RNA sequence: GCGAUGAUCACCCGGGUGGGUACAAAUGGCAGUCUGACAAGU
RNA sequence: GAGUCCCAUAACCUUUGUACCCCAGAGUGAGAAA
């Protein structure tokens, strides 16, 4: 089938990081380039795309006295820009600078806008090549974890213990050789499960949720009439929920 | 308000001229725009002459800033025609330098023109 | 016998009373020194009676420049004749304690009943509200005396200056950055095209190497399983078929290995070759600004080796300016990792880097350089060219 | 010597905000304000930090004479993180962009310069400084540029001038704090050439006491300059015995 | 019918070896994917 | 029980491919041609 081909969801999340770093570069230079222009705008707003909206609706510091900027900045924001505009050290540009700084300023809408586009794409890729994982890790950590193996069959050949420290090969074979202690999160310490634990409990759930990845993932690759609706994931994602809740419930401190 | 300043008057070039011929023959005395952008990189300029009627006379608008960046003494004279005869070449010269040397037979001669030129500055 | 004080401040003029006048026999004395440090005693020596804030920016440096040249603005008449009282130009005259002597006579022209004091008393008066500054305001918005005099010296400085944006050069310095960058994201970015529609149809990554036709051949061709003699012409119209390629995509299309994609997979593969298109269009674009923008900014070296070549020399230099001051000799080793400028073959190069130097000093230090000028300097390396 | 793909240790310096570059050689290197690019052409150090990457600005003595004096070993330098610095004779960002990253982005650096042409690079360099407010104005008239300078905890003076005691005096009296810093670059062939360094020096010391200005110390810059002394001094209005 | 606005200044047998800068690819190398039954409460 | 936090999303080495390079470098500084 056309729809469970994963080959896909690697180029995609390779393509995902390119368009971020790509992205940031432009975003840089539009505040350098625009900075000239008026400085002052990179310390009030660090967004790019909102420092690049606020290009496209005023133009010149003229401009940021008449213009409004309440759908792109809050309502102490945008007055702070326009005294900078006023009191701003920069000079003037020509009509001719303006267009292709608006230019560039288009482009980083648009790349934004497609990076939402790609986003949504490996969402819908994830949730019907691997609609159980996603459940339980979700669509971007499981997306790398495919990405790291090459291929949903290599890792759900791959046990547990493996997927907890599948990303960090250089601290765990570093530790191996030299007799020291190994990481104990790896790709998976950024699941949201992970997040919500606190202290020694990451490393717990991190254990816990790598063994019912495991379980979720293998489904998912050597089902020959798996239904795609998560109902393995699900299912494993309340099992680690209910860990996570008595394994938080505990105090050290004596009451 | 002209990009050529200060130009020294008839009797400052004549002195001015006569320490530059006595530099060259004592091998003190450096010619040419690009040799004396070195040697203000270098740091080894007691001062810079340069040629007011160079055409175009941007060409060698560089070197007053790069002296009052390093606080180096720089004078105009009228002629590049008159600053390569007694420069002891046989072309125009449009800028030369007077090289650092505490050791050097014309150093009061050098001392008493830098001295006029910083007046002029 | 010193009766109102007159400060200016970048956000406006303040006038102050003076409620005690300090010992004046006992000036040098420590303990007069220091109650103008400390502000309990001080606040007892003068009182704000007055504060008109300037309307706007643009008035703040013109006040600015008229104080420099000790003039009385429009704005400090009027502030003065609110507040000063009318006295005889003879019998008796209001006292006036202003920090700049040369302010003095303007003042007295304009109203000939006040009488200004710039000596040592009154700069220990105008030491006093300097060190203090909105702390005597008692709260009136002088908004911040920080910030706008940072907003005001760049004012005064450049005005002096006569900076202008047409002598900038760091519009070209980023345009490169662009160029060159836009060149690699095009390429990098079509290249993905070509894999993603590979798997789909892999012959036509085959078949027309030039990366800017597939996109739009693949915009065009988006599955491979609608073919039409219509359809035939309409991509035959794109490009040529010369190459006899429109007749290959039709044969191709109906015999191919390639997996059909999704729907959703193509809709990506478009759009992501859209966005490719964008940028070349873009590139393009501002290649010409830059070409442009050259030209205004050093027309001498533009003319001599060309918009390009010149702007990377430049970048390399940092500046227009720091390539001016760089030797002849600098300027050769300046291009020497991209061969820019290229035993005669050095020779030329070597010569040439001695023009390029000429040229852009004439460009750097010129309010309106002209091409006249450049235009001579590569004809001169035109004869240089033949002769070896 | 120090090359480029050597690796150094960076140590902090007994003056708050100058550090030291360890190595086979010992380099005074200043915290970059506008990370990557170098005003002068000087070296550059790049530390990754937890990761953000911080670069640090080599300090070239034979180019300033503050550096010089760091070398030289002076005991008090009023410059410091977060204070106010009036820097007379500001020829461009050589001296003034490193002064600019030790008062950091809390402190302010005032430039004051005369002649435009240096200038206009004074305004290029203070785009990317945000800290530094370039005055292009003669040190001379003080009263001119009163509007734009609060007061400052130290002033900086490099004016090769032979009434240089005139300027420093004005300036203090409107713009130094009392019992603030006073940092002077003296040349002795500018002010008076046909005597020797050591009377130039004695003569100016006794200016800036005449002037309310207490020297605390003196320090030649040899092997840097020849003939060139720093006098760092503190501006007691109320009395100097 | 010149010039300071700048003169002058690796190897082997037409062919093959040696060295250098930049970028791209490799299912080429370093390079080998942690442990395994108790824990928490009254 | 156990180093995510020294980018294995990486660095370095090797092979291959593409495009250029074999003069000095803070280059030298009055010769060249006859």
């Amino acid at each position: 089938s056309a729809d469970k081909v994963d080959v896909m969801i690697i180029q995609a999340i390779a393509l995902l990081d390119d368009l971020d770093k790509e992205l940031n570069t432009y975003a840089m230079r539009c505040k350098e380039w625009y900075g000239w222009h008026f400085p002052e705008l990179a310390k009030i707003v660090t967004d790019s795309v909102a420092y690049a909206r606020i290009i496209l609706t005023m133009g010149i510091r003229s401009k940021a006295s008449e213009t409004d900027l309440s759908e792109i900045l809050p309502e102490e924001i945008e007055e702070r820009v326009k005294t900078a505009a006023e009191v701003s050290m920069g000079t003037e540009i020509t009509q001719t600078d303006l267009d292709n700084i608006n230019a560039l300023a288009e482009q980083i809408v648009e790349f934004a806008a497609y990076r939402e586009q790609l986003s949504n794409y490996l969402s819908a890729r994830m949730k019907a090549i691997a609609p159980n994982l996603t459940q339980l890790v979700g669509e971007l950590v499981g997306a790398r974890l495919i990405a790291h193996s090459g291929s949903l069959i290599s890792l759900a050949k791959s046990p547990a213990s493996t997927i907890q420290i599948l990303g960090a090969e250089k601290a765990l074979f570093r530790a191996l050789k030299t007799k020291h202690d190994t990481p104990k999160y790896g790709l998976l310490y950024h699941a949201s499960l992970v997040g919500q634990a606190t202290g020694k409990n990451k490393g717990k759930i991190a254990r816990v949720l790598a063994a019912k990845a495991a379980v979720s993932l293998r489904y998912d690759a050597l089902a020959e009439d798996r239904d795609d609706s998560g109902d393995i994931g699900l299912e494993s994602r309340a099992k680690v929920e209910n860990r996570l809740s008595q394994l938080e419930g505990r105090d050290l401190r004596t009451t | 308000n002209p990009k050529a300043f200060p130009l020294a008057d008839a009797a400052l070039t004549q002195q001015i001229l006569d320490v530059v011929q006595q530099a060259a023959n004592l091998r003190q005395l450096k010619k040419g725009a690009n040799e004396a952008t070195k040697t203000l990189n270098r740091g080894i300029s007691e001062f810079i002459i340069m040629a007011a009627d160079c055409e175009p006379i941007e060409i060698l608008l560089h070197l007053p800033l790069l002296c009052e960046d390093k606080n180096v003494p720089y004078v105009f004279v009228p002629s590049r025609v008159a600053l390569g005869r007694a420069c002891g070449v046989s072309r125009p010269v449009i800028a030369a330098s007077i090289t650092t040397n505490d050791a050097s037979a014309i150093k009061t001669q050098i001392y008493a023109v830098k001295d006029k030129i910083e007046t002029l500055l | 016998p010193i009766e109102y004080l007159l400060f200016e401040e970048p956000t406006g003029y303040a006038v102050f009373k003076v409620k005690l006048q300090q010992d004046d026999i006992g000036s040098r004395l420590k303990e007069v020194q220091e109650q103008i440090n400390d502000f309990g005693a001080f606040t007892k020596l003068i009182e704000l009676v007055s504060f008109a804030p300037f309307k706007g920016a643009a008035e703040a440096l013109e006040n600015a420049n008229d104080i420099s040249e000790g003039l009385v603005s429009e704005s400090l008449k009027a502030i003065l004749d609110l507040n000063l009282p009318k006295a005889s130009s003879k019998k008796k005259n209001i006292t006036l304690a202003i920090s700049d002597k040369n302010l003095g006579p303007s003042i007295k022209e304009e109203f000939p009943y006040v009488d200004c004091i710039s000596n040592e008393l009154a700069q220990d008066l105008i030491r006093g509200v300097r060190l203090h500054g909105e702390k005597l305001f008692k709260g009136l918005q002088s908004g911040d005396l920080e910030r706008a005099q940072l907003g005001l010296g760049h004012a005064y400085s450049r005005a002096k200056v006569k900076f202008s944006v047409q002598k900038n050069d760091n519009h070209i310095i980023q345009a490169i950055a662009l160029l060159d960058q836009l060149d690699k994201d095009i390429n990098t970015f079509a290249m993905r095209v070509k894999e993603w529609y590979g798997w789909h149809f892999p012959e036509l990554a085959k078949l027309v190497p030039d990366n800017y036709t597939f996109a739009k051949l693949v915009l065009f061709i988006k599955d491979k399983a609608s073919l039409n003699d219509d359809s035939l012409h309409d991509l035959a119209a794109l490009l040529n078929e010369d190459s006899g390629i429109a007749q290959r995509v039709i044969d191709n299309a109906r015999i191919s290995m390639g997996q059909d994609i999704s729907e959703t997979d193509m809709e990506n593969v478009c759009v992501f070759a859209q966005r490719v298109a964008s940028l070349a269009d873009y590139r393009r674009q501002l290649y010409d600004y830059l070409c442009e923008k050259m030209h205004t900014v050093a027309p001498n070296l533009s003319e001599l080796i060309g918009e390009v070549i010149g702007a990377r020399l430049i970048s390399h230099a940092g500046s227009l300016t720091n390539l001016s001051k760089q030797a002849a000799s600098t300027v050769q080793i300046l291009g020497a990792e991209k061969a820019l400028f290229r035993k005669n073959k050095g020779r030329i190069s070597r010569y040439l880097a001695n023009k390029c130097s000429m040229a852009s000093r004439i460009d750097n230090y010129s309010e309106e350089p002209s091409n006249v000028f450049g235009s001579v300097l590569k004809k001169q390396v035109e004869q240089r060219l033949e002769f070896y | 010597g120090a090359r480029g793909g050597a690796k150094v240790v960076i140590e902090p310096h007994r003056h708050a905000g100058v550090y030291i570059a360890r190595g086979k050689e010992d380099l005074l290197v200043t915290k970059n304000m506008a990370p990557g690019e170098s005003v002068y052409g000087e070296k550059r150090i790049s530390v990754e930090e937890p990761p953000t990457k911080v670069e640090y600005r080599v300090w070239n003595p034979f180019r300033s004479k503050l550096a010089a004096g760091i070398m030289g070993g002076l005991d008090e330098l009023f410059i410091a993180p977060g204070k106010k610095v009036l820097y007379l004779g500001a020829a461009s960002g050589t001296s003034v962009s490193h002064v600019s990253d030790v008062v950091g982005p809390e402190g302010v650096v005032y430039a004051v310069e005369f002649s435009h042409r240096p200038g206009r690079e004074l305004i290029s360099m203070a785009k990317k400084r945000p800290n530094i407010i370039p005055i292009i104005e003669d040190a001379r008239h003080p009263q001119k540029y009163r509007m734009l300078i609060g007061m400052v905890d130290c002033v900086f003076a490099d004016v090769a001038q032979p009434d240089q005691a005139r300027i420093i005096a004005l300036n203090s009296h409107m713009f130094l704090k009392d019992q603030g810093g006073v940092v002077i670059s003296i040349k002795a062939n500018c002010i008076d050439s046909t005597v020797d360094a050591e009377t130039v020096f004695a003569r100016e010391v006794q200016k800036l006491r005449e002037e309310r200005i207490k020297p605390l110390e003196q320090l030649t810059l040899e092997p840097y300059e020849r003939d060139h002394c720093i006098v760092v001094g503190r501006y007691m209005r109320s009395g100097l015995k």
